[PDB]
């Protein structure tokens, strides 16, 4: 099943200021009107990379594992929130093929009402979380408006991850190697923006 | 100095064109601006001064009231610019500069021949006395490119200083066609003043006009009304 | 659509026929002419190299090239004040008006000077307003509250004295006696003038201030001194972005190739950087000699134009 | 300005002859307040160790190696490296590392060390032979010994398990005496980076997190989000930083410079001479701050003349009134009040004919390079490669020569329009 990422999906594309300025950025990013993947679960590739979305309030989505396997032969991020806590550890763990909830190991770390949006990305080696929360109007598909995805957390990880799944609605699209125009605004945030192949006035 | 670097003569010697300006100049004064709309048709000198005085809104009785006092002032005025040009070279600004520009773009390019460009000497000798083929065409594609863009540089300086001095000309034969041929109203395009006519004189690399100009001097203020009542309609002049 | 070149018009010829205006407008029609680029400056040392002493010496074997820019530059920026004084200074004296503006019904006082406005005329205000590194701006040598002397002198002349400041001293004459000459140098005969005075002050008056609102409504009729400035922020940003190409070298941030590389590597990889950046500059610098060319052509009819359609009046049909 | 200009002799004019520039009166370097250092105390003085026939391991890897301060620190006694220099261990890295660890009787001690000494090295104590990084060792009587030689120390692959016991005892003799070694063998693992004050106002040459550059730092009013370090301009020059330390932003500005310009009458009149720094303030280089820049050596004026040596924005200089270099805002032309009124008209009653020259160019100096000759001095060698260049020598003789062609034309455009020669009566 599918919807629509209209306007959404955009994220900060480095730790840059910029302000009251138009600027141009080449990266993997979600295009713009692209059809998006809908649940409410399955494994999924990595592309490479993903836009995640999930209308919440409470917590019902509990993380996300990412690998190649998801099982015992190679290092996975095994990634958490707990409460009071963010957990992510890099095992290549021997749980069940869909770990679930009712109502090598060389690293870890600790850290509807609402939209909770993500993106993630592994380049050079790096793994990328850009994130943000929004209240909300609607429940029953990505609203048509903006805001830019903000980094959480960048790491030197290593591993080739290829695959992943979701722990237990929400929305699943995918990133592409695109350019895109930027509105910086006066307070150094973005505001707005243009993918250039969108369409003839777009470029 | 001459590393393939020429100077060619110009078409027409100095000799030749103190022909023309001779030329130019006796048709203007024996025959006025006839000679430019045809054959030169003789006009005694003073008359062709009575047409020019009138082609400045000055009455031609103006002029012959007043003959030798123009010719003292005209002849004076010719005297005044050998003082001029004679206390300094610095009048020909316009022309020496022209000179000095080409001999700076020359010296430059010559210059460059010294220059390595990072090959291991701009001697082109050095490196094929010292060197193998194959390692000697590493070195000179160095010297080669370089000395290139220094000459494509060279080249693209001297067609936009040729489109400045371009422009000249065809103000310059404007200015000739115009101001020496004829008698133009256009103002201050003439020198300052109302123009009357104009000399050419050659100059190395250029031309000089004389202009020569109705300057107004003494003057008089006076009570002015538009029109004259009489009997009860308005004259006007 | 195929685009129509105008409105048809058959001329009602015929031998025997004439046609002969009854009345007249004066009209005001504004032109705009460029007469000066940002007079510029580069130093093509500290441009090239971020202050690399083993990048600046590299530099020396190219020889004449980062002075024949400076002297190319420099070159341009000499004749922008040429251009701007053979525009505006051709006046020998700073001509003023009286405190009376007795101009025969005539009102000149948008485009006169006003001393609480820099000291401008309100027509120079709206102007002023519609138009918006080892690289360097220099200051033209006339400041703009020095044009602003020049052209109330300009004007001042014009209004008192005729053409006839242009040719001499200026000679005081009444202004409507100024404007009978001007009807006599079109073959309207002068009792035209005196006889429609009052409607032909009502017909300036009113048009001069239609220049006020035609500037005030779009900045499209300024459009080219609006993009003369646009053209040399856009070429000297371009030659700023330039700074980043690789060219093929490892990094376009120097002290990355020299911290990372043994000596012979980061030579023969500057060397790079170093062919691209003063190509770069080189075709910048041809840029601005075209662009200056175009301007002193603009300039030289903006001269033209001063000396006889201000100082005088041009029979030079349209 | 003579050598500027190569020449001993000097016409009345502006010179730009070098550019100025403030120098840098220091190196500034910012990091972020340091943090996980590795745990080298839990290598070396560790509460037991294996045998150097069974050598252990732990990592040493996503931690900062301060390891030239544990080198000269109690932990060793003496120190070795298989592929790095020992006095690199204050800044050398891995991407990731770890320590193996033995102790034993210190002839079979000495192999827990990369590519060490006996065969119990390659058999099970050592790193490597091959392996990157470095190696400490130590006395071991303060726990890896026994008073007969202890049996958990012993002797016989690298950093692993045909073997026997040790020697290491505190009664033993120099060969037996109980020692104890780890190999820290081969971005993640660094050594820690220094940082200076944060030195404001001052022209400064900076780095902060590995970003660098030469400028003025200013406090700033401007609002990055807490994840941006660097701010930018317009075209990619970097105008803010965060201090790592501390969390305000700074703008950045380049170093105060521009071109020393030399205001001069001629050599032929005076060797006086005065000096625009254009576009900086007095306060970075008898002295004025113009518009254009600071003017050091002229004379302030309160008169004003025709500009003689322009400067900028209104300012000129001259020499002159026992004589000096002044400068002026200039004269544009003495003012005059037109006697205007509604009925007074000036008429001239007299007139001058003037004569006034103008001089006008029109043409250059005709002028041809043979390309080939100019590039190649006669080498057929040099002329070989000339041609893989193809068209451009026959493209530019052209170009010239269409140049050349022209200097006849606008001499003929100018002077041959009279079709006939006149010639004066005598
Ligand atoms: C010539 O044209 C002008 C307009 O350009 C005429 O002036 C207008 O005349 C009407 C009455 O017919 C007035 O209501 C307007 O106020 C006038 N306009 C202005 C600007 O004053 C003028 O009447 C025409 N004259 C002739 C002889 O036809
Ligand atoms: C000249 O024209 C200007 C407007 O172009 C006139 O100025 C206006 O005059 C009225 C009456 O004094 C004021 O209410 C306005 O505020 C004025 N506007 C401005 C911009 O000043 C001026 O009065 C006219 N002067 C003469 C001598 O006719
Ligand atoms: C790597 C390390 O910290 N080693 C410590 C050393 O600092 C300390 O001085 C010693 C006791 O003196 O114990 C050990
Ligand atoms: C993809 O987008 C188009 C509109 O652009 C829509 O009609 C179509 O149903 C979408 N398909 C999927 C699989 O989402
Ligand atoms: C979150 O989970 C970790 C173990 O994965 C646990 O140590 C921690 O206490 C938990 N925190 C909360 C707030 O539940
Ligand atoms: C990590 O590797 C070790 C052997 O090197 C193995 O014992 C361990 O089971 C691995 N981790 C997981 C989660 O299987
Ligand atoms: C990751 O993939 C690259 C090739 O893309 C490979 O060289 C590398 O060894 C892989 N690393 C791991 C940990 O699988
Ligand atoms: C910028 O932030 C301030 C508060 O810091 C806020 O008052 C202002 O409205 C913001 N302006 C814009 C253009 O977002
Ligand atoms: C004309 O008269 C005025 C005073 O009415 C005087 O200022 C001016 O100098 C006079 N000009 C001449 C040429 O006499
Ligand atoms: C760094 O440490 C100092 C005290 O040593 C403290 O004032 C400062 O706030 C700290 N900065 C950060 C970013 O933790
Ligand atoms: C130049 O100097 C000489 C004396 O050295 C002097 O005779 C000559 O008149 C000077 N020329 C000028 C133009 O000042
Ligand atoms: C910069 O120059 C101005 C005058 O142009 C002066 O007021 C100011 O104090 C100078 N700034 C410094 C830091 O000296
Ligand atoms: C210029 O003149 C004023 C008085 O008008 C005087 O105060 C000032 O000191 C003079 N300038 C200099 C540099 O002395
Ligand atoms: C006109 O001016 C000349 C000098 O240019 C003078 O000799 C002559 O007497 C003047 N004539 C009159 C009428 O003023």
């Amino acid at each position: 099943a599918y919807t629509n990422s209209f306007t959404r999906g955009v994220y900060y594309p480095d730790k840059v200021f910029r302000s009251s300025v138009l600027h141009s950025t080449q990266d993997l990013f979600l295009p713009f009107f692209s059809n998006v993947t809908w649940f409410h679960n399955p494994v999924l590739p990595f592309n490479d990379g993903v836009y995640f979305a999930s209308t919440e309030k409470s917590n019902i989505i509990r993380g996300w594992i990412f690998g190649t396997t998801l099982d015992s032969k190679t290092q996975s991020l095994l990634i958490v929130n707990n409460a009071t806590n963010v957990v992510i550890k890099v095992c290549e763990f021997q749980f069940c093929n869909d770990p679930f909830l009712g109502v090598n190991c060389t690293f870890e770390y600790v850290s509807f009402k609402n939209l909770r949006e993500f993106v993630f990305k592994n380049i050079d080696g790096y793994f990328k979380i850009y994130s943000k929360h929004t209240p909300i109007n609607l429940v029953r598909d990505l609203p048509q408006g903006f805001s830019a995805l903000e980094p959480l957390v960048d790491l030197p990880i290593g591993i080739n991850i290829t695959r992943f799944q979701t722990l237990l609605a929400y929305y699943v699209g995918y990133l592409q190697p695109r350019t895109f125009l930027l509105k910086y605004n006066e307070n150094g945030t973005i505001t707005d923006a243009v993918d250039c192949a969108l369409d003839p006035l777009s470029e | 100095k001459f590393n393939g670097l020429t100077v060619l003569p110009p078409l027409l010697t100095d000799e030749m064109i103190a022909q023309y300006t001779s030329a130019l100049l006796a048709g203007t004064i024996t025959s006025g601006w006839t000679f430019g709309a045809g054959a030169a048709l003789q006009i005694p000198f003073a008359m062709q001064m009575a047409y020019r005085f009138n082609g400045i809104g000055v009455t031609q009785n103006v002029l012959y009231e007043n003959q030798k006092l123009i010719a003292n002032q005209f002849n004076s005025a010719i005297g005044k610019i050998q003082d001029s040009l004679s206390s300094t070279a610095s009048a020909l600004g316009k022309l020496q500069d022209v000179v000095n520009q080409n001999a700076q773009a020359l010296n430059t390019l010559v210059k460059q021949l010294s220059s390595n460009f990072g090959a291991i000497s701009s001697v082109l000798n050095d490196i094929l006395s010292r060197l193998d083929k194959v390692e000697a065409e590493v070195q000179i594609d160095r010297l080669i490119t370089g000395r290139l863009q220094s000459l494509q540089t060279y080249v693209t300086q001297q067609l936009i200083r040729a489109a400045e001095i371009r422009a000249s000309a065809n103000l310059a034969a404007t200015k000739m066609s115009e101001c020496v041929l004829g008698q133009s109203k256009r103002v201050d395009f003439c020198g300052k003043g109302y123009h009357l006519m104009s000399f050419p004189q050659s100059a190395p690399h250029g031309v000089v006009f004389l202009h020569v100009t109705y300057v107004p001097a003494q003057e008089k203020n006076f009570t002015t009304a538009p029109a004259i009542c009489h009997d009860g309609k308005a004259h006007f002049p | 659509y195929t685009m129509s070149l105008g409105a048809e018009n058959s001329v009602a010829y015929s031998n025997n026929s004439i046609a002969i205006p009854t009345n007249f407008t004066i009209s005001v029609t504004t032109e705009i002419l460029p007469v000066s680029m940002t007079k510029t400056s580069v130093d093509c040392t500290m441009y090239i190299c971020g202050d690399s002493t083993e990048c600046s010496n590299l530099l020396l074997q190219y020889g004449s090239f980062c002075t024949q820019l400076n002297r190319a530059l420099t070159g341009i920026a000499v004749e922008q004040d040429k251009n701007t004084q053979e525009v505006f200074a051709q006046v020998k004296q700073i001509y003023k008006t009286p405190p009376i503006k007795d101009f025969g019904g005539f009102n000149f006082s948008q485009i006169l000077p006003d001393p609480s406005k820099s000291k401008r005329s309100f027509i120079e205000d709206l102007l002023f307003n519609k138009v918006t590194n080892g690289l360097t701006v220099l200051p033209p040598l006339l400041t703009d509250e020095m044009i602003a002397q020049y052209t109330s002198a300009l004007l001042a002349g014009t209004i008192t004295s005729g053409w006839t400041f242009g040719a001499g001293a200026a000679l005081q004459i009444p202004f409507a006696m100024q404007m009978a000459y001007r009807f006599n140098g079109i073959g309207v005969t002068q009792n035209v003038l005196y006889e429609n005075q009052k409607l032909i002050a009502n017909q300036f008056n009113s048009a001069i201030g239609k220049i006020q609102d035609s500037l005030s409504s779009t900045a499209s009729a300024l459009g080219k001194l609006q993009d003369v400035v646009n053209q040399n922020a856009q070429a000297l940003n371009t030659l700023v972005k330039q700074l980043s190409s690789n060219f093929g070298a490892i990094s376009s941030v120097l002290n990355d190739i020299l911290s990372r590389l043994d000596k012979v590597e980061a030579e023969v990889q500057i060397d790079r950087l170093i062919t691209g950046r003063l190509q770069s500059l080189q075709t910048y610098v041809t840029q601005q000699l075209i662009r200056a060319a175009e301007i002193r052509a603009s300039a030289n009819l903006a001269a033209t134009k001063m000396s006889e359609c201000v100082l005088g009046q041009s029979k030079r049909v349209d | 300005t003579k050598c500027t200009l190569k020449s001993f002799t000097v016409e009345k004019g502006i010179y730009q002859t070098s550019n100025f520039r403030v120098q840098p009166t220091e190196s500034i370097v910012r990091f972020p307040n340091i943090t996980n250092l590795c745990p080298f105390g839990e290598v070396f003085n560790a509460t037991r160790f294996a045998s150097v026939y069974a050598w252990n391991r732990k990592r040493i890897s996503n931690c900062v190696a301060d390891y030239s301060v544990l080198y000269n620190s109690a932990s060793f006694s003496t120190f070795k490296c298989y592929g790095v220099s020992p006095t690199k261990l204050n800044d050398l890295c891995f991407t990731n590392v770890y320590a193996d660890s033995f102790v034993i009787r210190g002839d079979e001690v000495r192999q827990i060390a990369p590519g060490q000494t006996g065969k119990i090295a390659d058999y099970n104590y050592k790193l490597p032979d091959d392996f990157t990084g470095c190696v400490i060792a130590w006395n071991s009587n303060n726990l890896d010994s026994k008073v007969g030689g202890n049996y958990n120390y012993l002797y016989r692959k690298p950093f692993e398990r045909p073997l026997q016991s040790y020697g290491f005892q505190p009664t033993n003799g120099v060969g037996y005496q109980p020692y104890r070694v780890v190999v820290l063998s081969f971005a993640t693992v660094c050594g820690p980076k220094k940082s200076t004050n944060l030195v404001k106002n001052k022209c400064v040459n900076f780095n902060f997190n590995g970003l660098t550059g030469t400028g003025v730092l200013t406090e700033s009013n401007k609002k990055f989000l807490p994840f941006q370090q660097f701010g930018r301009d317009i075209a990619d020059t970097t105008d803010a930083v965060r201090d790592p330390q501390t969390l305000e932003i700074l703008d950045i500005t380049p170093c105060s410079f521009g071109g020393v310009s030399v205001i001069t009458p001629g050599t032929n009149t005076s060797n006086e001479v005065a000096v625009l720094y254009q576009g900086v303030n007095c306060t970075e280089v008898n002295v004025f701050q113009t518009r254009a820049g600071c003017l050091i050596g002229a004379e302030h004026v309160n008169n004003s003349y025709e500009c003689d040596i322009p400067i900028g924005a209104g300012i000129c200089a001259s020499y002159q009134t026992s004589q000096s270099i002044i400068a002026y805002t200039m004269s544009l032309g003495a003012e005059n009040s037109v006697a205007y009124s509604n009925n007074s008209i000036a008429i001239p009653t007299n007139f001058t004919i003037s004569v006034t020259t103008e001089i006008l160019p029109v043409s250059m100096t005709k002028t041809s390079v043979d390309c080939t000759m100019y590039i190649c001095g006669d080498s057929t060698e040099c002329s070989n490669l000339l041609l893989q260049y193809g068209s451009f020598c026959t493209q530019l003789n052209r170009a010239l020569t269409g140049i050349a062609v022209e200097q006849d034309k606008n001499t003929q455009e100018v002077f041959a329009q009279v079709k006939q020669i006149y010639k004066t009566p005598p």
